[PDB]
């Protein structure tokens, strides 16, 4: 189960792949519309991986515990520069999430990409599976991988503010370390890459 | 002369679910293109077949080895959308809007234990009128059942069948109904290496031949 | 069937493993379009005005509930204002609020109800039932509307979604209360 | 389609009854459902 | 027997924008020939494309070098039909009757100075959310822009594009709207030979792909 | 594009100079005929009479404004008098004013409104909205009418132009007041 | 044409519904618009 995903000059090799989950579409085909007057352009240089630590999966967290990361997030690289130079932007996301625990640990995290996530009740958590997702189950894998397209009532967004997608990682079954050799916690990391980024409406950066 | 016409009593009143259209009033509006928009769905049952949702066992989606009790029963519940275990599922969510259903159901079990913790489980469909609901694997083995053990594959899927005198069953339970008219499903643990729990996440989805009829707005209190 | 559930690939099974068949199914009643194609009562007008917002639908009704089961949607609309009133008028999405409709579409009442058909008028390809726009969640735009109606008197307003399209399913929760009981139970229709 | 069924027809033109759709230049869930595994993992006996 | 008919509630009331005709009452009238009558027009946008109308800059249709101020900005205004500069234009005149629009616009600049007076200008489209609106040619050069100088041809035409999240924009501005949702257009003077003004007449017309939808009678006070 | 603007020859440009496209346009809503083909309220009758003069249309209404955007026009007409009244009658262009319609076209009311269709009846090839006839400007003929109606009681009169033709465009001014503000602004329809 | 659209038809004859037009013996603005210069005066570079 060795799979290497690569974007630009960045690669990622996992040895416990469980496949990729494509959400709502097999591809993010870009169909230009009248909102950009044909002036939009793709910036491939932006389509590369960036990393973030999300949280530490620990023994006390119980079912329902939820960590989210709204996208687009703050970026200290090329992607972030686009935001200062252009008024409008659109892109999809290639998401890899990991929780490195030993095979002698137990529990299970649910990883999902939810659109327009303003609020979530506790009952709604039992149905998070209606959203593109995968599972982190120590006995089986340490990697999740979901790929989703750009989504929205508008063909483009006016720089952030609107977070069409929110990554959500929630504890289904609590982490365990009852077999002596496991670890007491598992750090949860995110490896994301924006895909098909098209921007429009240039303005001056700086002053 | 002109066309003689007979206006009929009982016909014509406003209707909320009628098969006709209203008269138009604002023409020539062309919509923005919504070509290739993702995630489209057409029938609730397509999403209901493909996306299993979590059962609730007193606050948690998993069943478990547990503490004190030489009880091998992990869960035994009425085959009913109104049972409290089914409370937060998409299937029960939808079912509140239909009067009847028919068809099969799929129950899924995902094992969460560490690599060295092994167990062996079993699930059975207990038909109505069965007397002392079996509490042991041994007794329950006399019903339609499936036994499976842990290993490389974490998940196991079971098919809850449809038996009844009638072709359709009701999604709701009448007040005077002492026993489950549709029977029960019992989930048992035959054995486990380690008494420190190994959580089994339980989930439910529509079977390939499941069906709902009679939409109803059961509204209010 | 055993499977590697972690990957989330769907699994749907028969009863064939146990010697069973499969019944013929007819899912006409779970068809989204059919389902939402009916009139739902959203309430009464206010100062003889009412913005046509599908989010006004009662969230526990069949239509209100189903509409909310999708993140995005599109549809045309039919309206019916029932009550003793003379005339219902209308303005499209994006028009300024007026003191009197005068000259915009107006429809007169006929036997106590006024029913008429409208087109989707938003400037977006589709609308949303939720919109995470500047509302940072920690563990709805002006534009999302179908116009506004003006009436001569107070009336009950009904909306009917036509040609409905839904995208990206969302949860649908049960709304009955178990109390402490295990099963739910109610009195179903029976011969008296 | 929907919950409208008049064997006969519609009196007013299409451009008045409904909004006209446009295109630039598909039932995800049906496809998703269709793709579900319905077989048997491992070998069968008897 | 006779044709049974069901009279429907909600249908039939007087309508002001309905698609049907009234019953005739006075026949056989033949009109005088109006063959070849000149100046016929069919769509407001044909006249709107062909006839530019004057912008207003505090009482006059021209922008100018001006008096005291080392300010190179000749005009900078919201891309909006409701802006005061657009106040007396046919485009804003028409726009008050439609709720939405989409499309391009053409701005025209006619130089009025004497033969020996030379200048060099620039116009840019500043997108929404741009921060400190540029006040210098140098800064404004970072936007979609056009620079041109005086010479044999007095007139220069610029195309104000359409960018937005949505396919259509509103002709009116909501009360709670602090900044221009559609951005601004800035007209700057890079340089001028002679500080004695040279007037540039500014004018506006519909672009080839401009469009209005949703007629409205916004009537009164 | 630079050009010799003095000659007044039209110039219409794309965004192509800057690398742009052109969107597909559908100008159905700016079609003159379509636009004027609706009922507009011109007011109430007087001594139960009203001369059918399109210049009676409210000049700030969509129809009143557009009609005035042309120097010449031609059209057929539909009328609807709403109010509690029994019968509306009519006489063509050029007929003497009468004490009672009696015998000229008469139409009885049906559920509070009387609606009917008429033909252009003037003796000219077309009519004008302005007519510089003996009114020397320093920096409307009798004949310009569609007849007259007689009613049984006071009513609101609505006119609808059919088959409209317009010639020689004239200015259309904005009617909202900026006050002192730079932008105009109003409250547009929004979800409450 | 106009704002009238009944897929079906009109019941009364034409000579009663409308006035009949006559001829003796053409959209200026469409033509005018069509004729506008949309090119480039001078030479283009890059």
């Amino acid at each position: 189960r060795i799979v290497t995903t690569s974007h630009g000059t960045t690669t990622s090799t996992t040895q416990s792949s469980v496949g990729v989950t494509y959400g709502y579409a097999l591809t993010d085909k870009f169909l230009p519309g009248p909102n950009t007057n044909g002036l939009e352009t793709r910036v491939e240089q932006a389509e590369r991986f960036f990393k973030h630590k999300l949280f530490d999966w620990t023994l006390d967290q119980q079912f329902g515990t939820t960590y989210v990361l709204e996208l687009p997030t703050d970026h200290k690289g090329i992607y972030g520069q686009l935001v200062d130079s252009h008024a409008y932007i659109r892109n999809g996301w290639d998401v890899q999430v990991s929780a490195t625990a030993t095979q002698f640990n137990g529990g299970c995290l649910l990883v999902a990409m939810v659109p327009e996530l303003c609020k979530l009740d506790d009952r709604e958590k039992y149905q998070l599976t209606l959203f593109p997702h995968q599972f982190l189950n120590p006995r089986t894998n340490t990697t999740a991988h979901i790929q989703v397209p750009y989504l929205g009532v508008d063909r483009h967004d006016q720089g952030t503010r609107h977070k069409a997608w929110t990554l959500v990682v929630m504890v289904l079954a609590p982490y365990t370390n009852d077999q002596t050799i496991g670890s007491t916690k598992a750090e949860v990391y995110v490896n994301i890459a924006p895909t098909n980024v098209y921007v429009a409406g240039e303005k001056p950066v700086k002053q | 002369g002109i066309l003689p016409v007979a206006v009929s009593d009982g016909y014509g009143g406003f209707q909320n679910t009628d098969p006709k259209t209203s008269d138009p009033v604002y023409g020539h509006v062309y919509n923005p293109a919504r070509t290739l928009y993702p995630g489209r769905f057409t029938n609730l049952l397509d999403v209901a077949e493909a996306c299993p949702t979590l059962l609730d066992f007193n606050g948690v989606p998993y069943v478990q080895t547990q503490s004190n009790s030489g009880s091998k029963v992990l869960a035994c519940f009425d085959l009913a959308f109104g049972h409290k275990n089914m409370k937060n599922t998409y299937m029960s969510g939808l079912a509140q809007y239909f009067a009847q259903y028919s068809g099969t159901l799929n129950l899924h079990f995902m094992y969460t234990g560490p690599t060295n913790n092994k167990a062996k489980y079993m699930v059975a469909y207990i038909p109505p009128g069965t007397h002392p609901l079996p509490e042991t694997p041994e007794m329950a083995s006399h019903c339609y059942h499936a036994e499976w053990d842990t290993g490389l594959n974490s998940t196991f899927t079971f098919t809850v069948p449809y038996f009844s005198a009638a072709d359709y069953a009701y999604t709701y339970a009448d007040e005077p109904e002492q026993a489950s008219v549709q029977g029960w499903v019992g989930v048992y643990q035959i054995t486990d290496t380690h008494e420190k729990d190994g959580a089994v996440i339980v989930t439910v989805s529509a079977g390939p031949d499941f069906e709902f009829r009679m939409p109803i707005s059961p509204s209010r209190q | 069937t055993t499977s590697a559930g972690e990957g989330a690939d769907p699994v749907t099974t028969d009863a064939s493993a146990h010697g069973g068949d499969t019944r013929t199914t007819r899912r006409a009643h779970t068809d989204v379009t059919f389902l939402l194609d009916r009139f739902t009562l959203v309430g009464k007008t206010n100062d003889n005005k009412l913005v046509l917002d599908l989010l006004s639908t009662k969230e526990k009704s069949l239509v209100g509930a189903l509409l909310r089961a999708a993140t995005y949607y599109f549809s045309d609309l039919e309206v019916a204002c029932v009550g003793t009133n003379a005339w219902v008028g209308w303005t499209p999405n994006g028009s300024p609020v007026l003191t009197e409709v005068g000259d915009n579409p107006v429809v007169f009442s006929r036997r106590g109800t006024t029913r008429f058909a409208l087109p989707y008028t938003a400037p977006h390809r589709v609308l949303a039932t939720v919109y995470n726009g500047d509302c940072k969640y920690k563990p709805i735009p002006t534009t999302f509307n179908y116009g506004m109606i003006y009436t001569q008197a107070e009336v009950d307003v009904y909306l009917r979604m036509k040609r409905a399209e839904l995208y990206c399913p969302r949860p649908v929760l049960t709304h009955y209360d178990h109390n402490g009981r295990d099963r739910y139970k109610t009195t179903l229709v029976k011969p008296a | 389609s929907g919950n409208t069924g008049s064997i006969i027809n519609n009196y007013y033109m299409q451009q008045y009854q409904n909004s006209m759709d446009t295109q630039l230049g598909n039932d995800w869930f049906s496809k998703l459902a269709q793709s579900a595994f319905s077989g048997l993992v491992g070998a069968l006996l008897a």
